[PDB]
DNA sequence: TGAAAGTACTTGAGCTTAGACA
């Protein structure tokens, strides 16, 4: 509920932006709006997206991370 | 002719030689005072200083950008303002009360730090020019801390001729400036033309775009910039989702900072953030000669305004588009917002039929953004001006059919939550029925012998004198009804009594309408009473 | 006292004596049509 | 040929401004 309103990364680096994701179905779909639009995003992306959480940025989360 | 003078400080001390548009040329002529008053309109230039000279800036950010390039053009200039630095207040006051340009913000020229001092550069007659910067309608607008002057400047500094300068010369507006500043006739008019066609005027409506946010981001992409947002953080609001659509956007609602602003400003001076979102703020920073779009997501708040924040743009001549994003709802709001403003305007002050000229210009706003023609047409006829012929570069110079489709489309885009939305909906419909200059008070003091306790009371709205005489009157003729069917004492007392019953009723009474009713309903009680063949007692 | 409890209301607005009506706006919403929204807001959210 | 309801999501809206002193 508090991070679904940051729009933006800023603190740590990575001044980009966040695309929003919508679910269609089994696909998961990154839709930058426009900084191409609807990029399908990957089960492999996501994996690497999850592979390089911290530890304590997934406990946090709320999972456990062993 | 000192013209040889004025040569020499152009191509040296100023770095021209006016030489951009003869009309100011002959402006400069003109405030040597051979007339009686000169009234010439900033536009695309200046030569003030040669045309001690006390410099009327309201906002101190002109006086310290203007003082600042006179002193890096040689030139010994002073300034006085709050903000400034105490020591150098103290010296600068020091080294004028005794003994070549002065730049002042009016809260201290009425105030003891600077009228002792304005009495003693009166006296000794030190001042040669009291000019009023941009003065646009600055004068007759805000806050006010200023006459204008009337006979308190303007006069008090009999010398000091006093010349004026606004970038929007409206008949109506410059001959109040007249009147307000007192300057004093024949004033010598040195008006320039507001035509320009390096400005792609055009308005898009918000309810015919399915994505304004969109719409608005392919315009900037295509083109700095300054985007203006009316009010309520939605300048904060625009800034973040341009940023989200991938334009580096700031914001500038007063309700940030000096310091906010201080960067904020600089670094959209130096291209850092190409696109700047202000409320209804930048009254300055105007020096970019890029500009490439002005276009107004919320509508303005006159010709004024909007001519005054758009004319900015291409300042060198280079093509910089501007827009105007309308919408009904933001021009009712906008309504009830002056409409209110004026209402409590009264509460405080006089008539003033000023209150009224803001609404119909507001209204001029609207209509010139719902007509159908030249847009630069439209300002020229506003300010005066005559047709300007101009060529693609208008919404519908360059393509007059698709405007027509749009304006056909709009006018048939008309058609617990539903209380507010009721409300809003009533107010908004009857409040357009009230029409313009809505003062209308002219409450009548009791003529000179009303038989009315409390006469002079205003608890109930719209109930006249002479209405509370008249229910006086009916209440009498029916005291006189009832005398000839039961014989009471007289008439002098009935007086007494028919003064005591409106009393009551005015009393028990709260609007006009129901203050009636209650009269006309005791009037048939008596008229009962007469037929019951009774006396009407209490 | 009469035999109808007849209620007579008027949208009286005029323009407080100024000078006809010139370019009105396009919302105007024609008394007859606006008093049938305030009729029918009166019947139905009046809250007596 | 005729559920019914509770809960987890989105999406839109959207509201004065001005500078000095403070
Ligand atoms: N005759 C001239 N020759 C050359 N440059 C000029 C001449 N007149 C004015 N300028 C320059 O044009 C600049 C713009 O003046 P001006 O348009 O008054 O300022 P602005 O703030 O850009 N617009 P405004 O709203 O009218 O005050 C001046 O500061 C001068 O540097």
């Amino acid at each position: 509920d508090l991070c679904k309103g940051k729009n933006i990364c800023e603190h740590g680096g990575c001044g980009r932006y966040q695309p929003r994701i919508r679910r269609s179905g089994l696909e998961l779909y990154a839709e930058w709006k426009h900084v191409e639009k609807k990029i399908l995003l990957s089960p492999e992306r996501v994996h690497e997206i999850f592979k390089r959480i911290s530890d304590e940025e997934c406990f946090v989360l709320g999972m456990e991370p062993r | 002719d000192p013209e040889r003078r004025v040569r020499s400080t152009l191509k040296k001390v100023f770095g021209f030689d006016s030489f951009k548009t003869p009309l100011q040329e002959s402006a400069t002529m003109a405030v040597v005072k051979g007339n009686k008053d000169v009234f010439v309109c900033m536009p695309t230039g200046a030569g003030k200083s040669l045309c001690i000279t006390i410099v009327v800036s309201p906002l101190i950010a002109l006086i310290q950008d203007q003082v600042d390039h006179l002193l890096t053009l040689k030139v010994r200039v002073s300034s006085l303002n709050s903000k400034l630095s105490a020591q150098e207040r103290k010296e600068l006051l020091a080294d004028l009360e005794r003994e070549k340009i002065l730049y002042i913000t009016p809260e201290m020229a009425a105030s003891s730090s600077f009228q002792p001092t304005l009495n003693s550069l009166v006296s000794r007659h030190l001042l040669s020019y009291l000019v009023v910067d941009e003065a646009h309608c600055v004068s007759q607008w805000g806050h006010d801390f200023r006459p204008d002057r009337l006979g308190a400047l303007r006069s008090r500094l009999g010398h000091a001729p006093c010349v004026a300068l606004t970038a929007t010369a409206t008949p109506q507006v410059q001959e109040d400036v007249f009147a307000a500043l007192h300057l004093k006739k024949p004033v010598a008019i040195f008006k320039t033309p507001c035509f320009r066609a390096n400005l792609f005027y055009d308005v898009q409506f918000k309810e015919l775009i399915s994505d304004p946010y969109g719409n608005l981001k392919d315009f900037c992409l295509k083109a700095c910039g300054i985007v203006y947002c009316r009010t309520r953080e939605a300048c904060e609001q625009l800034a973040i989702e341009l940023s989200c659509r991938g334009v580096n956007a700031k914001a500038y609602h007063a309700g940030l900072k000096a310091s906010e602003r201080t960067l904020v400003q600089n670094d959209w001076m130096e291209e850092k953030v190409p696109v700047i979102v202000a409320t209804i703020s930048f009254g300055m920073g105007v020096d970019k000669a890029n500009v490439r779009f002005v276009a107004h997501w919320n509508i303005a708040k006159s010709m004024a305004g909007y001519y005054q924040e758009s004319g900015r743009a291409g300042r060198d001549g280079k093509p910089s588009w501007c827009r105007l994003y309308y919408s009904r709802n933001d021009r009712d709001q906008v309504s009830f917002l002056i409409r209110k403003e004026v209402a409590k305007l009264q509460e405080k002050r006089g008539n003033k039929a000023s209150d009224k000229a803001t609404i119909m210009a507001f209204d001029a706003l609207v209509t010139f953004c719902e007509e159908l023609g030249c847009r630069h047409a439209a300002i020229a006829k506003y300010f005066g001006d005559a047709l300007p012929a101009c060529a693609k570069g208008c919404d519908h110079c360059q393509n007059p059919t698709a405007v027509r489709r749009r304006l056909e489309a709009l006018e048939r885009s008309s058609s617990e939550a539903h209380k507010r939305e009721w409300n809003l909906f009533y107010q908004k419909q009857m409040q357009l029925r009230k029409g313009k200059d809505p003062k209308i008070e002219e409450f009548v003091p009791p003529d000179e012998n009303c038989p009315l306790k409390e006469a002079s009371s205003r608890r109930i709205p719209r109930l006249t004198v002479k209405a509370r005489e008249h229910c006086l009157r009916l209440l009498e003729e029916a005291l006189s009804s009832n005398r000839q069917s039961t014989r009471t004492a007289d008439e002098a007392d009935l007086r007494a009594k028919a003064v005591e019953l409106e009393h009551e009723t005015f009393r028990n009474a709260k609007v006009a309408n129901l203050y009636k009713a209650s009269v006309l309903k005791k009037v048939a009680d008596i008229h009962r009473a007469s037929k019951d063949g009774q006396p009407y007692d209490m | 006292n009469a035999e109808k409890l007849v209620l007579r209301i008027r949208i009286m607005n005029s323009d407080e004596n100024k000078m006809q009506e010139e370019e009105e706006v396009v919302d105007k919403m024609d008394d007859d049509v606006f008093l049938r929204c305030i009729e029918s807001n009166m019947l139905t959210d009046m809250t007596l």
